[PDB]
């Protein structure tokens, strides 16, 4: 049902297993139920989890899709995480 | 290969910008050449005269990021009264969304000064382009 | 209407959704299924405000306008150790580095 994604600084993110499988890298890391991310800090991983919910909600939807927001200060690190996770 | 059909059959259309971007409507001419049309500010609409079998695509006017029209890439006006062209943001991948944000903040000359992997510098320089999207598209 | 939340305690964050018409108690039953602590051993908060069990999420301020998939609303969580409840404590996320010169 749920999986645990742990950031470099020890924050634990509990997300729906299906939402987390949106990432091919995560699927591979799972096949606990727990994945440790040595290079992904919590301010980046929290945004990755928001992306999963956003993607699962807005994919194959006729509703007006809002912009996914990214603060400039997080952009570089989030790009590195998205690249690794194939998100 | 991807071109408008010279039907000469008028078709009134409403370009409806349901996105937060400035929209660039692009008509594919009889030779398949992309032809830009006047831009649409966010949230606005335009009643335009087009023709049956004509091909349109929509891009962000400033960055050329691809947009959706009636949930697909291409819009073909059909038989009428006016046809609605509902322009929206796609659900971009997280990586593409990050590339868009980084491109909006960093001058292309300065991409090589960012502390990232070489492969990401190449992804940053590989800007969205209508020509690349058209070829192909097969 | 679906509402999107972050249920937070110490260094734990649960990403979940619920109905606006669902109750604070029903959210505690979600936390129980995940963290294995019964609803009577939990306190839920909106900011510093303690939330009542019988209240719906909408009445608590969690609406479709304020609890979006891409910007979820925070629900604070505190556990009862033995007979006493611990104070509400949410560890902040890490700080981003300074924006680089060319940004
Ligand atoms: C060959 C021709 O007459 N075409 C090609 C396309 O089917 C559109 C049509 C055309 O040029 N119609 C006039 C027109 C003028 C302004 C716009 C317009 C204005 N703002 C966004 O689009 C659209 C169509």
């Amino acid at each position: 049902m749920y999986v645990k994604l742990i950031s470099s600084d020890g924050h634990e993110f509990i997300v729906k297993r299906e939402h987390a499988l949106t990432s091919g890298t995560i699927k591979a890391m799972l096949s606990t139920n727990e994945v440790n991310f040595r290079e992904i800090p919590s301010h980046v991983l929290s945004k990755v989890c928001m992306y999963f919910t956003y993607k699962v909600r807005y994919t194959n939807s006729s509703t007006e899709i809002p912009e996914f927001p990214i603060a400039p200060e997080i952009a570089l690190e989030l790009l590195m995480a998205a690249n690794f996770l194939d998100c | 290969v991807l071109r408008s059909v010279n039907s000469r059959e008028p078709s009134q259309v409403i370009f409806c910008n349901r996105s937060p971007r400035v929209v660039l409507p692009v008509w594919l001419n009889f030779d398949g050449e992309p032809q830009p049309y006047p831009t649409l500010p966010p949230g606005t609409g335009r009643r335009i005269h087009s023709y049956r079998g004509h091909l349109w695509l929509f891009r962000d006017a400033g960055t050329h990021d691809g947009l959706l029209v009636n949930q697909t890439e291409l819009f073909v006006p059909s038989l009428n009264q006016p046809i609605f062209a509902n322009i929206t943001l796609p659900v971009y991948t997280l990586k593409e969304r990050c590339l868009q944000v980084v491109r909006s903040l960093v001058k292309p000359e300065n991409y090589r000064r960012l502390d990232i992997v070489r492969s990401l510098y190449e992804d940053l320089e590989d800007h969205p382009n209508v020509q690349k999207d058209l070829e192909r598209l097969t | 209407m679906d509402v999107f939340l972050m249920i937070r305690r110490h260094k734990t964050t649960i990403f979940t959704d619920a109905k606006e018409s669902s109750t604070v108690f029903e959210l505690k039953r979600i936390v129980e299924g995940i963290l294995k602590r019964p609803p009577d051993e939990q306190r839920l908060y909106k900011d510093d405000q303690l939330l009542d069990d019988g209240k719906t999420l909408g009445e608590c301020g969690f609406t479709s306008q304020t609890a979006r998939p891409q910007a979820p609303a925070t629900v604070g969580l505190a556990f009862r150790a033995d007979d006493t409840f611990e104070a509400l404590c949410i560890e902040p996320f890490s700080s981003p580095p300074e924006l680089p010169d060319v940004m």
